[PDB]
């Protein structure tokens, strides 16, 4: 059904240039804005670009400008990403991410597999700490931290929570910080205030155990908060 | 014989209604304050459509709404920022209904083609697609409404009205007593009676599980073109091409008021109740909407546009706004 | 025939109604109409702050 | 100003409406005819010459037309009639021959007046087709004449009975500048599209001379 | 230089420019407000008021301006664009009068092609076309109008004369299908409408033919002017009030919009 692959990346000396290309199937592409999101080989994750459903408008990030551009042929199902002087710590993990953006929706719902390369003011985002022991079938909480008030003047709180199991792309649980996205266990529950966060979780289990992420989406550019991870003690 | 039973029976039974009834309904309620002059303002005006619109209808929401009109496309509104959701192009141009589901996941259209579609709002495609075509009836359709995610009750041309089951998609319920061609219906907050309007000029209220006719009400001397229910399900209200409206109770089944004007010489499209049943709202064949006090009988209020001709028009469940729709292919939103 | 008997068996459904008096009906109506005029915002009009229609 | 979301959500409100405004615009072209016949009429006939609405659609010198047929709908017309208020022009059919079958020349004149005397639907001209010519030419050279119509005061045969009902046809009009094109099908001929072309540029043309029209 | 009747010429300056901004501005208000007129056709008509509201709002009071004490008071700005500008707007208003009329002929003759033809895009074409042209005319090169007897003698006759011409060759054979179509009613209308087609192409001779008659005049051949041409000119600019009134006063859709915009 709905999946995205995507292979383009392998061993480039640096200064180089690459395409990367994800294809889409199972789904109307035409109607769907797409972004790229980048990982380092470590942890962490960063908005890189974006390129709107009618490829009307367009965004960067700070590194990326001048030097990387994105490109779709809607009558061919595929995106494009171009490299071009590419430098030492471009070295990371990619991902397309399809999303759709009218009243209600639930965007950054799907993610692909991912592709890896190899080489050679803002919101702030801030969660602390990484890491919270925890038994399975008992309640944990985490919470994430912003600089600025995400209440926007609609009532729209824009926070947005992903869980990332280990060796897998990570996925969608709650957005704007106060729904449940779907296929999703219900013992989810997000909440918070204007300017902090934090989750429930009700009877965890093994299969919950990973690393999640708080992302804003109030303005541009998109900022994620660091990476906190669970553990079976 | 025994047509003369028949006749007979009529016979007592209006006269217990006679006995069993005195008011009038001429002086009481009095005591209580008119409302006095309500004044309305258009807030938004959605001007998307190329013809005439036929219906509208609001989510539970209250800032979602459908309407659906003869250049054969469906569109969902954001009532708050006039912007379009959704636009559904049909398979068949001539729609004369359409429905909003209460779950807000589906959407029913259905008219001239006999045939009732069903569309799914939530798909992981990102698009709108049908699930069903209902084809059992062999008039056109009239109305349609949701008793659930999975059940919808239809009225049609051949003077009987259907209950279906989505998934399945087969008939599992028939009402065949109209003996005319049926114009509208309206579902209780109950959720167990519904009611439905005729060219017989007669009123029949049904059971739901039951199949069976149970109130017939009549003294109306036209077609009936649209009903509505009390906000507590305990009475209704029928438009006409009389240029009358009239109300009905359940358990004293009499006309209780009339709401009729010497000036107003045309028909009656729709009709709609406030959140607290105080105001009674009607469209008129003369281009304009009237406002009627629910017991005083009064014309209140009045509304402008459109140019022609008020043909559906409904109320929020929060009672927030009023939307309207014509011939001149606009939406209006009062408040 | 078959449609004048099955008319006929309609028509004796119509005998186990009660009825009520349209008075207290009536009265019932106005009652609720009463308890229910608070909340409405198109009978008592409401502040230009909180609507969503500016 | 308004957020990222309602911006992408208003970005998508304009393209939902050049879109749909474009395909307006393509549907603009094409014209719509209803052809509404009587019982046994050879509308039938017609159609073939080409449940509930059936719509036929077909192209004449790079010509679009659209006709709807409302048979099936055996519902009070008065009732769905205003549907095609916006209609180029209605095709009506009748027979001729038979008229002693109850009768059939009156209950098709009533029918005929009472569409054309509505109030909307007024100003769309008629295309009138009186099919099954040999019927109706056999039957006077063995049934003279009769009439069912009394006081004809005529011939026997053949085009003064055939202009005498003709134009009790064009009779019952009370309107100026709408006309009723009328022609004579013997249910063989291969032409009654050149017609309708020719009654439909004759439309168009009234309509356009219609603004300034200038009458 | 009057002292006396001052007063009454700038008040007449005034009636004139609150009537044709009013009428044209209730022409785009009744064009857009109405889903019947909604036809490609009617950008025409939108154009054509707008380069009148443009002339009268600005181009007038300048010309009021001179000679009613005699003297241009500004310097050489900007005389050698007001001039120019002046020249622009009232041959556009001339072609767009063409244009429509043009319009008409193709609707009414080769009906089917022409239908076809009809998209909004063409509309937008030709209304481009017809401002570049008016500014293509206009462009080259004690304030008072050109004298060079070449360039006054091709613009006057590229300005005037061939639409002229190209209104009473479409609207004569108007006429003449409207009569051969023609045979209560019927006749009623032939004289119904041969009245709406003397009023289209009378006003337009009657006003700018005489200030375009006398101005080639003197100009090449015998030189004869009088006092007359200011009234000439001043009917030159006056005509432009009336223009949106006779292409819309013939339509009840637009005269409907009308109605319902003015109760
Ligand atoms: Br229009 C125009 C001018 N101004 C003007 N005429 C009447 C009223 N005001 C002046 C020079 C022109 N030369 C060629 C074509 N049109 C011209």
């Amino acid at each position: 059904d709905v999946q995205l692959v995507e292979s383009g990346g392998g061993l480039v000396q640096p200064g180089g240039s690459r395409k990367l290309s994800c294809s889409a199937s199972g789904f109307a592409f035409s109607s769907f804005g797409m972004h790229w999101v980048r990982q380092a080989p470590e942890k962490g994750l960063e908005w890189v670009a974006y390129i709107s459903s009618g490829s009307g408008t367009i965004y960067y990030a700070d590194t990326v400008k001048g030097r990387f551009t994105i490109s779709r042929d809607d009558p061919k199902n595929t995106l494009f990403l171009q490299m071009t002087s590419l430098r030492s710590e471009d070295t990371a993990m990619y991902y397309c991410v399809r999303s759709i953006y009218y009243y209600g929706s639930s965007p950054f719902d799907f993610w692909g597999q991912g592709t890896t390369l190899t080489v050679s003011s803002d919101i702030v985002m801030t969660q602390a700490t990484s890491s919270v022991p925890v038994t399975p079938g008992e309640s944990v909480s985490i919470s994430c931290r912003s600089s600025k008030s995400l209440l926007h003047s609609n009532g729209n709180t824009y926070l947005y929570w992903f869980l990332q199991r280990p060796g897998q792309s990570p996925q969608l649980l709650i957005y704007r910080m106060s729904n449940l996205a779907s296929g999703v266990p219900d013992r989810f529950s997000g909440s918070g205030s204007g300017t902090a966060f934090t989750l429930t979780i009700s009877r965890l289990e093994a299969e919950d155990v990973g690393v999640y992420y708080c992302m804003q989406h109030l303005e541009y550019p998109l900022t994620f908060g660091a990476g906190t991870k669970l553990e079976l003690k | 014989q025994l047509r003369q039973e028949a006749e007979q029976l009529k016979n007592q039974i209006r006269d217990a209604r006679k006995a069993c009834a005195d008011a009038t309904l001429s002086q009481i309620t009095n005591n209580i304050d008119p409302v006095g002059r309500i004044q309305m303002r258009t807030r938004r005006t959605l001007r998307g459509h190329l013809a005439k619109i036929y219906a509208m209808h609001w989510g539970t929401d209250s800032r979602l709404l459908v309407s659906a009109s003869q250049d054969g496309k469906l569109i969902i509104w954001d009532s708050y920022t006039t912007n379009k959701v959704h636009a559904i192009p049909l398979r068949s141009s001539w729609v004369m209904t359409c429905a909003y589901a209460p779950s807000g996941n589906y959407v029913a259209c259905g008219g001239l083609d006999n045939i009732c579609s069903i569309y799914n709002l939530k798909t992981r495609e990102g698009n709108v697609r049908v699930s069903r075509e209902l084809a059992g009836h062999t008039g056109y359709l009239s109305c349609c409404r949701f008793l659930d995610d999975n059940q919808i009750v239809t009225s049609s041309g051949d003077t009987t009205c259907a209950l279906w089951d989505i998934e399945t998609g087969q008939q599992t319920t028939t009402f065949t007593g109209h003996t005319g061609d049926v114009m509208s219906l309206s579902l209780a907050p109950d959720t167990r009676l519904f009611v439905s309007g005729a060219c017989d000029a007669s009123a029949k209220l049904w059971d739901v599980r039951e199949g069976m006719c149970r109130q017939t009400f009549t003294g109306h001397e036209s077609d009936i073109n649209a009903i509505c229910f009390f906000p507590n399900g305990n009475a209704f209200a029928t438009g006409s091409d009389d240029a009358t409206c009239r109300l009905f109770d359940l358990r004293a089944d009499q006309e209780l008021m009339t709401y009729s004007h010497d000036n107003i010489i045309c028909g009656i499209t729709s009709v709609s109740f406030s959140k607290s049943g105080r105001l009674l709202l009607a469209g008129y064949d003369d281009f304009n909407c009237n406002v009627w006090d629910a017991l005083k009988a009064d014309r209140a209020g009045v509304l402008a546009g459109h140019d022609n001709r008020v043909s559906c028009l409904g109320v929020t469940d929060d009672g927030m706004a009023v939307a309207t729709g014509s011939w001149d292919s606009f939406l209006k939103i009062w408040n | 025939i078959a449609q004048a008997r099955k008319l006929v068996e309609q028509l004796k459904m119509e005998a186990n109604i009660d009825r009520i008096k349209v008075s207290k009906a009536a009265a019932d109506l106005m009652a609720y109409c009463e308890a229910h005029a608070k909340e409405d915002p198109l009978l008592t009009p409401v502040p230009a702050s909180e609507n969503p229609f500016r | 100003t308004l957020s990222a979301e309602e911006r992408a959500a208003l970005e998508r409100s304009k393209a939902i409406e050049k879109n749909l405004k474009e395909d307006g615009i393509s549907a603009a072209k094409d014209v719509k005819l209803l052809l509404l016949g009587a019982g046994e009429s050879g509308k039938s006939t017609i159609v073939k010459q080409m449940t509930g609405i059936v719509e036929t659609h077909f192209t004449f010198k790079n010509l679009h037309f659209r006709l709807f047929d409302v048979g099936g709908q055996r519902s009070e017309r008065k009732k769905w009639i205003h549907c095609f208020e916006d209609v180029t022009a209605i095709i009506f059919c009748v027979a001729l021959s038979g008229y002693d079958q109850v009768n059939r020349m009156h209950e098709s004149l009533m029918l005929f007046d009472s569409i054309c005397n509505n109030k909307f639907f007024i100003d769309t001209s008629i295309i009138l087709f009186l099919n099954k010519k040999d019927l109706f030419g056999e039957k006077i050279k063995k049934s003279p004449l009769t009439i069912c119509f009394p006081e004809y005061t005529g011939p026997n045969t053949y085009e003064d009975a055939a202009a005498y009902i003709q134009a009790q046809f064009e009779s019952k009009n009370r309107s100026p500048n709408k006309e009723i094109y009328c022609h004579m099908t013997c249910a063989t001929d291969t032409n009654n599209i050149q017609v309708v072309f020719d009654a439909v540029t004759d439309i168009i043309i009234a309509n356009n001379l219609r603004g300034c029209g200038l009458y | 230089y009057s002292l006396q009747v001052t007063l009454t010429l700038v008040c007449l300056a005034g009636l004139l420019m609150l009537l044709t901004v009013f009428g044209n501005v209730l022409v785009i208000i009744a064009v857009f407000t109405s889903r019947a007129l909604k036809a490609p056709q009617n950008l025409f008509l939108v154009s054509l008021a707008s380069a009148d509201i443009l002339v009268a709002t600005l181009v007038i009071p300048f010309s009021l301006a001179n000679e009613v004490m005699g003297y241009w008071y500004f310097g050489k700005a900007w005389c050698e664009i007001y001039l120019a500008l002046d020249v622009l707007f009232c041959t556009s208003s001339i072609v767009h009068l063409c244009a429509i009329s043009l319009d008409r002929y193709w609707s009414i003759t080769q009906a089917i092609e022409y239908n076809l033809k009809r998209t909004p895009r063409r509309i937008k074409a030709i209304i481009i076309t017809v401002w570049v042209i008016s500014a293509v005319i206009s462009f080259p090169p004690r304030c008072e109008i050109n004298d060079q007897k070449w360039y006054v003698i091709s613009s006057c006759i590229g300005s005037f004369f061939a639409p002229c011409l190209i209104m009473i060759l479409v609207y004569v054979r108007i006429y003449q299908i409207a009569k051969r179509r023609t045979r209560r009613g019927r006749q009623n209308r032939e004289k119904r409408f041969t009245f709406v087609l003397a009023v289209v192409i009378g006003v337009f001779v009657v006003c700018w033919f005489p200030f375009f008659f006398t101005y080639t005049l003197t100009a090449v051949g015998c030189s004869v002017p009088r006092t007359l041409f200011k009234f000439f000119f001043w009917f030159g600019y006056c005509n432009s009030s009336l223009n949106p009134v006779i292409y819309t006063i013939f339509n009840h859709d637009f005269r409907r919009a009308f109605k319902k915009i003015l109760c």
